[PDB]
């Protein structure tokens, strides 16, 4: 039901993380990926990846603290085709 | 069956609708029916950094609509036609949000 699929954290620092996913079939235009203290209300931060890409790094990020994390395809058609951005969360 | 919609989350208070969407961009959005009153949903959407919400109505007639002049037989056709174009709301219904 996700698009992306497989939202993985790959390598892990205590102050950053290497995230990979599976690009959908159908050509993405950017990827915008979102994260965050999980169960903040705000202070989330974003970023956008090339749609010919399928990882990114994270940094800047505080050790111990349980982040979550969203990928979505830009302009991809999420309500049309009935799925959902891919979010995962992982601590440190 | 509304619930196998990926953008309905059931229901959801409008303060916890705002916490789903933290993590959200421009035209994220989800359906919430009320914690208080069955039946009474409404649209919670990001744009800009901030979330507006929308009540859905429902005409005398049973129409539902977010916006006067489009009203819809179902709910279903409600988000996917403003998936296409705002009419009334701040910005497009694109990303529906994960459900936690």
């Amino acid at each position: 039901s996700d698009v992306p699929t497989k939202l993985e954290v790959v390598a892990a620092t205590p102050t950053s993380l290497l995230i990979s996913w599976d690009a959908p079939a159908v050509t993405v235009d950017y990827y915008v990926i979102t994260y965050g203290e999980t169960g903040g209300w705000s202070g989330y931060q974003e970023f956008e990846v090339p749609g010919s890409k399928s990882t990114a790094t994270i940094s800047g990020l505080s050790p111990g603290v349980d982040y979550t994390i969203t990928v979505y395809a830009y302009g991809y058609p999420y309500v049309k085709y009935n799925k959902s951005p891919i979010s995962i969360n992982y601590r440190t | 069956s509304l619930e196998k919609h990926s953008w309905y989350h059931g229901p959801v208070s409008r303060n916890a609708a705002e916490y789903l969407l933290s993590s959200g961009i421009n035209g994220s959005f989800l359906v919430r029916e009320s914690e208080s009153s069955p039946g009474q949903r409404s649209i919670s959407l990001r744009y800009e950094g901030r979330v507006y919400h929308y009540r859905i109505n429902t005409a005398s007639d049973g129409k539902l609509y977010v916006s006067s002049e489009s009203r819809f037989n179902t709910l279903a056709e409600l988000v996917h036609h403003h998936s296409t174009v705002a009419d009334g709301l701040i910005t497009t219904l694109h990303y529906p949000a994960p459900k936690r």
